[PDB]
């Protein structure tokens, strides 16, 4: 059971040596001959695809950095600098914009993999907590990021997003002038992205740190209902050789797609917008902030006392909570719910592979995801309110209501034992 | 005593870390160049009148549009009713109503409205700089961030924008100037 | 047909005789009021592109405008290190270094040099000091031939830009007809190069990488397939 | 023997679901009540001095750089801008520029405290070669940051600190172009060194990271050449909260002369010189880079072909070890020997409370070092030169020579047992 | 004796009347040649220094030199929010923003405004275009005065500036002879002020600190001597 | 084969890795607007012969100085012996012995060698800038960096500095200006 295999330090005397400083007693006790069972598919590579993401990053940011120069006079300038002298530059300037694509992708993917297979039912709360954290992180770190080239929508990406901030009231403006460093948007909030920009990476890396701590110390999900039998574990082979070449064989085939795309498609997900200089008198049409934002910027932009369902004139009750600070609200649960689920969900019952009704529900709500994507980009003009007032309630439902009701009624399979499966 | 020297010195620890805290917390605030935040003098000086003026100010846009006949009637013909915001967001005066003969603008030193309204660019829903020109469903501004239709005197009508488009301070120069602050 | 470029592709490393008539061009014509500061007058040797020889390169900076100086206010030769110069207001347009990006792009500036005919039969007349583009969407239209919502019947719309070329503005010197259709796409073609002068090496580097992860890739799937096989041999 | 107590998880149910994440687990058991000797002296508080000044540069980093501006154009006004209108301004600029001599002042006591009682000593090596590790990550980091107010001494220092590099042959001058991004300094070098500055304090705090692993490992050295006698031990009471109140005062009473400097003595430490605005075109006299590179500015400068004692006449013989390059390598070998001090020790014994031979040897070596951070800033003229060379030639032979010697006839004195000393 | 200023100390937060004829006299004076580009006009009205009225800092503003414009080169009328203009070169000196720091400082300026005398008897000629000061000591010296091996018999050196004051070049509104030496003290305390603005911050800063560690520290050192009582008591 | 598949797989791992850093290592090198470094044309003018004039290119200084006739015999009378550089660095001509005949400079289109001299002002030690204006021990150039003396060619004496001051590719533009590339 839970075999460490600590390798007794014998292997000769530079290892019994070691015995000063243990590093390589954990790396093979721990992190490489990790017990991970036989029956992984192929959705269990996403968090590779993550760690070496946030590595590439990381790396393109700190050589990108020798070059800009944040203040609002010189930022396009450094950037072309980049992409016409620097040996490399294109690609860096590529690889870094198209990666946070890429790493968005992969964490949806590595997330909607976890609420198919229970891995946020018991025991497995702290890493789900630990990776909305960490979602939200990335997630700003990005809205920093994309401010930096002084284009045209960074300037009015950021005013929307901070004056949401300011929706609120009594406590609005204040927090507004605080975070943009001014009435309005200028150098200082530059400076500030940068640095912010430049530092919340590594506090993700920690946080990831916790995150690997804590999914070894607890067992990888499986895809079924099943734990790895501990009391010898004949199923269970380790880590290292098997599962490290079978991620690193997708993750080669993900990075080559990856470079086509650089390579031939890379403005294609970007914003030709973004490559005109700023100007605070011009707005230009659908600024659309983004791919990896829209959902929330529908659910946002959504309640506006438009429909029959408008739960704005009812909120109207108490004169505080006008339809700006009811969005906000809305946005803040649609993530604060997906945080509370594994708190949501009474079923003593895993993986959905046995519950058909979750099944139905659960691609619905991926249809949901795909359509709240598609929507934040078309207008507020009907039919399309409409649609995200549908969407924006079937998500809040199914993670309200719909896992109650799922726990109380959906057991109407036969659960695998014997995590060994051989079929 | 034991509590009291172990809890005073916890509170004294707290009350240095609170102390240091504060600054890293205070320095993001506006700075004292960007407290400054004054006035400007902009010229109307012949710009055709009926089409529109815009002039940078306090980081955002100053609308300064004169008045086309067909946009004018129009406006005077809104009543209050059917008018999501009737506050007259206009500072140079009390909350008075959301009308016309008090939100167009001062009368030149003279004694005329309905022939100029200079207002703040920026859409009171998340601060966006609405299309001017004659757009959106109103034959006034419209703002591509959301979608809220303005009116010809700037009240926000049809979208999410709760209030409509605020008027600063500003009184004529004797008429050719204005005096923004 | 679509009157596909040369780039427009996994190959096709920017002919540079296409380029060295939209400099042509450029230079004689649109020159006059747009301008490319994000460009190096050091470019148009760099490879890629133009490789126009280094000392005609020099000729053509100092017969340019005056770029002052950076550290001591004074009226220099504008050296070529500089940057194109800048046109910018009172009669003029914007730059014109990434307006290739910043629209599939060249084919907006073809299909819009392309296109001035003269005024629909809405509204003849026309206006005073703006002219007609057929595919310019960004500009305003007359009440004649807006719909009964604000939406324009036209195609495209009024733009504050003259017609740029009549039917044989310039010569070219290494022999051709100089129509218009030709040099628009020369041009067209020069200001994708101001704005991408690094895409052929951008398809080289996707090819090297492209052909160097296929392998590790096989290689890798081998392994996996070799390590995974006395557990997947019985089933 | 070394007790870990890991509290069994028996406090209450908050205190046994944490059983998925152990964090607490690791504090208690090893961070907080890690057994230390009773002998400790005021000598072992300086680590808790560095780690808070670590935090406290990098807090204060992490503000300016909100206002900082990477440019030869608007650094210097940027800087102004802080020290003028920022709300603190002066202070996070103060704390920041004086912590960093704090920060080496405390490293210095913290190493010559370990040269005095045998903390290099076996079995303490990991802890000695890391520490010399991030002692070089933080001098570059240093050097680095004194560049980014791009003031008259900024340009200089970096200079000549990069024509070292420059010196040696072959790859001089190609190491010299790519470091400074060019021929020569411009911004190039003003970005690399503004981003490099603001990433490896995180390395330092991961190699502190180490570090705190390895002591932990292994037992802190205590006053004496004896162990805790792990075989139960009443001596050895824990850190908590003896210890860690101790290292508190000690570092109240060092914040308060750290800030009574910040307020009254700021511009003590520092060169007038870095007030004005750079001239390449005009050098002012005494750059004097630092005061925490001094010794090696000297060790460096001295050998130059000028006393009867110049070895370098004599190196000579191969005709590319020119004197530049002899120098440089002088200074590296200054760093590496003190690294390789625990091979060098030939001596079963420990603290030199019980050496008295190496009691007068050290305190001879402790006025070496401030003798040559006094020559460094004085000129090479007669006697400086004689002095550097006596200077640097005892450093080489205390830590080549001295130490083998007396570990061969070093022990007239009797060591004392019993770790638990009731005098 | 040395004539201390107020700030010369743990305490002293710039008596204002002597930044005020400091003021008076930088502005009918030293502005000539010199300028102050790191220092904002509206300074001249936060607390600390010069309290002035603000109309009259506007009003001083308008009537100085012209800086044009950072967007629309245009000649403005040069509000507040700008700062002091720049004298830069054709017979002109530095700038005197921090001029104060980058030298016990204040004490350089008035013990340099202070000295202009005549030449020495060693080189009563002395030169063409350049002027005598005790005190500059980065200067150059004529050969008949440096000894055998380079160094000046001078105590100063041959500064470019010339004489500033008089016996009494300017009227003080408050009431106060107006002689050289008060007139140097009080452009000394300017500039110290133009370079060290938040002092008085500063001094109150580090008192309130000083005070709550002192606290901190007597408290744990109570602390420690009682946990550490009953393993200290029978020796 | 076991072997030759996991090593294959290994150095083809290995491969890639190197080709993706070798650009980390590259984009640190002098980028193509560094690469320009080009010519300046400095014109003498009447500069009151005898004292210095100095002059930014390539971001460091350039020294253009005439020559003073005792400046001048001290240079011819110092014998090739008991010279640390005798290289005579100067670019403009082979490694000829560093004599004043050959270190001065060109004869401004004409003949004669012993009225100017332009070397590069940065110190061969570690690249500072030596003070001019007849200083040091050999009435020269002084470093105040270490403390090494220049003579009045510029030749290297008295200090850590190995070599003379080079002299940089210039030629005369008849009889007022200097070429400096
Ligand atoms: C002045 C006589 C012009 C010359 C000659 C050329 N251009 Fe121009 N251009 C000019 C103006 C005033 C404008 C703005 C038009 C508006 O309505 O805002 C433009 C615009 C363009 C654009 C941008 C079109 C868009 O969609 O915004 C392009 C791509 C363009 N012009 C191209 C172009 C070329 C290739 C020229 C030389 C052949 C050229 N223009 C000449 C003014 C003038
Ligand atoms: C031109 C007529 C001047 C006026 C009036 C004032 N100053 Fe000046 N100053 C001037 C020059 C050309 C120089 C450079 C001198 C040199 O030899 O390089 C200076 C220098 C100074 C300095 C710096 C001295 C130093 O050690 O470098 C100071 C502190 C200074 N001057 C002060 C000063 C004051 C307070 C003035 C008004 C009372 C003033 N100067 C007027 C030119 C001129
Ligand atoms: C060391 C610095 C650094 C790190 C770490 C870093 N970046 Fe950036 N990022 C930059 C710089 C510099 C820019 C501006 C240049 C550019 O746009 O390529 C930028 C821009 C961006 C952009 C806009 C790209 C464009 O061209 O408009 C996005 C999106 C972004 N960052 C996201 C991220 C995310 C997500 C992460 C990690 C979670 C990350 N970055 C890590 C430095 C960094
Ligand atoms: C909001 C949820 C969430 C986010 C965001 C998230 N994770 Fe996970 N991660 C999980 C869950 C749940 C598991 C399953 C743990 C288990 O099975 O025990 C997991 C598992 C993993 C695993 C091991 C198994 C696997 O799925 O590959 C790795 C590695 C991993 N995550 C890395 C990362 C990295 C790196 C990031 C971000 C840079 C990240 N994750 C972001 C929730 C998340
Ligand atoms: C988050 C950014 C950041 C971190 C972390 C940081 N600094 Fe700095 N440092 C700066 C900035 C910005 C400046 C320029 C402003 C200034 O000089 O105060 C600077 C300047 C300096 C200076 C010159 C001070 C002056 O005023 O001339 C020194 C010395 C220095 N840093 C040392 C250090 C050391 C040593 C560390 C940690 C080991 C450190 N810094 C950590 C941002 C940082
Ligand atoms: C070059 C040597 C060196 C450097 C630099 C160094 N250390 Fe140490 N450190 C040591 C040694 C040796 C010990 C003694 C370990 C023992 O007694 O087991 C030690 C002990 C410590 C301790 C525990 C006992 C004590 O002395 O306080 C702490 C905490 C500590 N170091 C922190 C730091 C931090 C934080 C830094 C830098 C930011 C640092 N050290 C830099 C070598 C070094
Ligand atoms: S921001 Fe103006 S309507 Fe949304
Ligand atoms: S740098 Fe010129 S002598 Fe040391």
């Amino acid at each position: 059971s839970g075999i460490p295999h600590d390798h007794y330090e014998p292997k000769t005397g530079i290892e019994k040596w070691l015995h000063d400083r243990l590093p390589i007693v954990g790396l093979v006790y721990d992190t490489i001959m990790i017990p991970t069972p036989k029956n992984l598919n192929w959705w269990w590579i996403w968090g590779i695809v993550l760690a070496f993401t946030l590595v590439l990053q990381i790396v393109t940011g700190i050589v990108l950095a020798m070059h800009y120069t944040p203040h609002v006079d010189l930022a396009f300038a450094s950037v072309e600098h980049i992409m016409r002298d620097v040996n490399g530059g294109w690609a860096m300037r590529y690889i870094h914009a198209n990666g946070a694509s890429l790493f968005f992708l992969a964490v949806y993917i590595h997330i909607f993999r976890g609420l198919y297979y229970g891995s946020y039912k018991a025991p497995r709360e702290i890493t789900w907590i630990v990776g909305m954290v960490i979602y939200l992180l990335m997630m700003g770190t990005a809205f920093m990021g994309y401010v930096l080239p002084w284009g045209q929508m960074s300037f009015w990406g950021a005013t929307v997003i901070t004056g949401l901030f300011g929706a609120i009231p009594g406590i609005g403006p204040s927090i507004q002038a605080w975070l943009l460093g001014g009435p309005a948007v200028d150098n200082a909030t530059l400076n500030r992205f940068f640095s912010l920009h430049y530092l919340l990476p590594f506090v993700i890396a920690a946080l990831v740190a916790i995150h690997i701590w804590a999914f070894h110390t607890t067992g990888n999900n499986n895809p079924t209902g099943v734990e790895v039998r501990r009391t010898a574990e004949k199923d269970t082979l380790p880590f290292w050789p098997y599962f490290v070449i079978k991620d690193l064989f997708a993750l080669a085939l993900v990075l080559l797609g990856f470079f086509a795309v650089v390579a031939y498609m890379p403005n294609y997900l970007g914003h030709p917008d973004n490559y005109v200089q700023a100007n605070p008198l011009s707005t230009p049409a659908h600024i659309v902030p983004e791919w990896y934002f829209l959902p929330f910027y529908a659910i946002l932009r959504a309640f506006a006392a438009d429909v029959w369902v408008v739960i704005l004139v009812d909120g109207l009750t108490f004169g505080i909570v006008d339809a700006k600070f009811f969005g906000v609200i809305a946005m803040f649960g649609a993530i604060a719910v997906m945080a509370l689920a594994p708190w949501l969900d009474t079923s003593k019952v895993r993986s959905g592979a046995y519950r058909p009704k979750f099944r139905m529900w659960f691609w619905f709500l991926v249809l949901d995801f795909v359509v709240l994507t598609w929507v934040g980009a078309m207008p507020t003009e009907y039919p399309y309110d409409w649609i995200s007032l549908i969407a924006s309630t079937y998500w809040f439902a199914y993670f309200l209501v719909i896992l109650p009701l799922l726990g109380a009624t959906e057991k109407p399979e036969p659960i695998p034992a014997s995590i060994e499966e051989d079929f | 005593r034991r509590d009291f020297l172990y809890h005073a010195t916890a509170a004294t620890g707290v009350v240095v870390t609170g102390a240091a805290v504060w600054p890293l917390i205070n320095q993001m605030n506006a700075s004292a160049d960007v407290k400054a935040m004054a006035s400007i003098f902009v010229d109307v000086s012949a710009v055709e009148v009926g089409t529109q003026l815009t002039v940078k100010w306090r980081g955002k846009p100053v609308f300064i549009r004169r008045r086309d006949e067909k946009d004018i009637e129009l406006a005077r013909s809104v009543p209050l009713g059917a008018l999501r915001d009737t506050s007259a967001e206009n500072a140079n005066k009390p909350g008075a109503e959301a009308t016309d003969e008090n939100r167009t603008l001062p009368a030149f030193d003279g004694t005329n409205t309905g022939e100029w309204l200079v207002m703040l660019g920026v859409c009171t829903h998340l601060g966006c700089v609405p299309m001017g020109d004659k757009s959106g469903d109103f034959g006034g501004w419209f703002c591509p961030c959301h979608g809220s239709h303005y009116d010809s005197a700037g009240r926000i009508r049809k979208g999410p924008a709760p209030r409509n488009l605020d008027i600063p301070v500003a009184a004529f120069v004797d008429e050719t100037t204005i005096k923004l602050g | 047909p679509d009157h596909a470029f040369s780039f427009e592709g996994i190959f096709g490393k920017y002919d540079q005789a296409q380029l060295r008539r939209g400099f042509q061009v450029y230079n004689e014509v649109c020159s006059a009021c747009h301008g490319m500061k994000f460009v190096p007058i050091r470019t148009l040797a760099d490879d890629g592109g133009p490789q126009l020889d280094p000392t005609f390169v020099r000729e053509y900076a100092a017969g340019l405008d005056t770029i002052i100086d950076k550290d001591s206010g004074e009226e220099r030769d504008r050296k070529e290190t500089d940057m194109f110069p800048t046109r910018v207001g009172d009669g003029m347009g914007p730059d014109l270094s990434v307006m290739a990006k910043a629209r599939g792009g060249p084919e907006y500036i073809y299909n819009y040099v392309i296109g001035f005919e003269e005024n629909p039969e809405c509204a003849p007349e026309g206006i005073d000091g703006y002219y007609y583009n057929k595919t310019f969407q960004i500009g305003g239209v007359p009440d004649t031939c807006k719909d009964a919502a604000g939406v324009k019947i036209t195609h495209g719309s009024w733009a504050r830009m003259p017609p740029p070329l009549v039917d044989d503005q310039v010569t070219y010197e290494d022999g051709t007809p100089a129509t218009v259709d030709q040099m628009a796409q020369d041009v067209s073609a020069f200001l994708m190069w101001a704005a991408e002068p690094k895409l052929v090496a951008r398809k080289q580097m996707g090819l090297v990488a492209m052909v160097m992860l296929g392998l590790l890739s096989v290689m890798l799937y081998l392994t996996n397939k070799r390590l995974w096989a006395p557990y997947k041999g019985h089933k």
